[PDB]
RNA sequence: GAGCGCGGUUU
RNA sequence: GGGCCACGGAAACCGCGCGCGGUGAUCAAUGAGCCGCGUUCGCUCCCGUGGCCCACAA
């Protein structure tokens, strides 16, 4: 029941006598409702019906936005997790696409086979499979329950298998063939199916709620902060000296990392966090966790999205 | 039991319930499924509203009690939706129903009006 | 649709009863939405007195 | 413009 | 010169699909068939226009 995303990482300490001035920025739970939604992601529950495009298109006019994306899309009759980024929050689908999905999907047979059978040929798909061309990885597989012809399982794979494809490739190992009935997305990098899932009903209400009741409860939790769109990413911790900098495009040196995962590998895609936990930016490694660690100038990571607006923390420089 | 569901039916009263929309189709004027039936309310030619006790996602019916308040129209709660489908004439159930015109059921629908008055 | 999930455990079954909680089932899939949302002002009216707002 | 993410014709 | 940010790098019709309105069905009333109207977000490279910086983190 494991992806690569869930892999826990150690935080590597560079500076222990770095410390975050409470003044500057603005943590996720410290934002006004409207900062908050300018910067803000949903876990949308797609309904079955809409393509993902309409989907979004629906909530800019409805929660008058100017902006807004989904990440990996899902197909008109699919429904579940359906990552939708807001306004400046935008552009961090990029960080989403790559990530993982889980589904769950019902198979129908088109022919009679032992319930230990199925059970057996699907086992066999885990692994690496090739689907009309390209190579992609599905990490696990596992068959809940089996009614005749239905076949009900979860699947974890990467980013781009087309879980269409693989029913059907499961059908001719079978022989009988077979056909997807129904999907839903349960997964998709850091979104999953918990409490912030949230369906388009409950969102509108909210919305509703808040802009014509005064109450901001419930909309507040419809919206998560961007930095969830990144909590599978390695990330580096920078002191609040160089978080201005940052957003100015400069690229982050050594003397400026506070803290880091291990793991961090020259190419990687990192995410560049203030001690708060705010998202500075994504950017690419130029040195490896221990590098970083180890030295004591040199360019650590090449600064390529900067999402943190220039005015939350001081010109230090 | 859901939350749509705004009060308490005895077997006697939804049994009732049933009767009516049964002889109200053969003898009288009809509307099944929600879309009809929520048709039928904001038209106000809606003279009782049926709802089922079990439907699945609420939200298909949720909508029906406060419309119907609103409109000042009655209601009631039969248990099941599949036989709130066979007694309207159609092999597969039924979310929600109006009659629309009583037929012979005529009496036993201003009963049914009174006790769901008491009800609320 | 035949796909439904346990409310208690999360569970993904095609039967009513949660085969691992015993709990009741509901449709996994959400509701259908309508941009026009038609009956919107109603289900929140409805929705209001569930919330206790 | 070139790719990655609805099929067919028009300047 | 370099980096970051913003805007731009096409438009009109048809079909499919879906949504609504209408009608409301010989196991789709949680909506069939038919009719009319609607309807598909953005991301990444590069190019142009403009804006902010040039900051090894003190
Ligand atoms: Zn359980």
């Amino acid at each position: 029941r494991i992806l690569p995303a869930d892999i826990k990482r150690e935080v590597l300490i560079k500076d222990e006598n770095a410390e975050t001035n409470p003044d500057w920025g603005f943590p996720p739970e410290k934002r006004p409702i409207e900062m908050h939604i300018q910067f803000g992601v949903i876990n949308l529950d797609k309904p079955p019906g809409p393509t993902s495009h309409e989907v979004v298109a629906w909530i800019k006019k409805i929660l008058n936005l100017e902006k807004a994306g989904h990440g990996g899309t899902l197909d008109p009759k699919v429904s579940g997790v359906l990552p939708v980024a807001l306004e400046k929050a935008t552009r961090v689908v990029q960080a989403l696409l790559p990530a993982g999905k889980e589904y769950v999907a019902l198979m129908h047979l088109h022919g009679d086979v032992p319930e230990d059978k199925i059970i057996q040929v699907m086992k066999e798909f885990e692994g690496e499979i090739i689907q009309r061309l390209r190579t992609r990885k599905v990490y696990y597989i596992e068959v809940l329950e089996i009614e005749g012809r239905d076949v009900l399982f979860r699947v974890g794979v990467e980013a781009g298998t087309y879980i269409r494809s693989l029913i059907h490739h499961i059908g001719l190992a079978l022989g009988v063939g077979a056909h997807m009935s129904e999907l839903r997305r349960t997964r998709s990098g850091p979104f999953k199916e918990d409490e912030t899932l949230i369906t388009l009903h409950d969102l509108v209400d909210y919305y509703y709620f808040w802009k014509e009741d005064g109450i901001e409860e419930y909309f507040r939790k419809a919206i998560q902060p961007m930095e969830k769109a990144v909590e599978h990413l390695p990330k580096v911790w920078i002191k609040d000296s160089a978080v201005a900098a940052v957003t100015h495009g400069a690229d982050l040196a050594v003397p400026g990392i506070a803290k880091l995962h291990a793991g961090i590998k020259r190419g990687d895609l990192v995410a560049i966090m203030t001690l708060k936990d705010e998202l500075v930016a994504l950017g690419k490694a130029m040195m490896t966790s221990q590098e970083m660690l180890e030295k004591t100038k040199g360019i650590a990571v090449d600064v390529e999205k900067v999402f943190m607006p220039r005015d939350w923390y001081p010109k230090l420089w | 039991k859901p939350s749509y569901v705004k009060f308490e039916v005895p077997k006697e009263l939804a049994e009732k319930a049933l009767q009516a929309v049964e002889i109200a189709r053969d003898t009288g004027k009809i509307r099944k499924g929600t879309n009809e039936t929520t048709k039928a309310v904001e038209r106000g030619q809606a003279k009782l509203v049926i709802i089922a006790e079990d439907v699945d996602p609420e939200e298909i019916v949720a909508h029906l009690p406060p419309l119907c308040e609103e409109k000042e129209i009655p209601y009631i709660y039969v248990p099941s939706k599949k036989e709130l489908g066979a007694a309207a004439g159609i092999e597969v159930a039924a979310a929600s129903v109006a009659i629309i015109e009583p037929g012979k059921a005529r009496d036993l629908v201003e009963e049914i009006a009174m006790k769901v008055k008491e009800l609320m | 649709f035949r796909i439904r999930k346990c409310p208690k455990c999360g569970r993904y079954t095609l039967k009513e009863v949660c085969p691992v909680c015993g709990e009741k089932t509901k449709v996994a899939h959400p509701p259908r939405f309508s941009p026009e949302d038609p009956y919107g002002e109603y289900r929140r009216r409805w929705k209001r007195e569930v919330l206790g707002i």
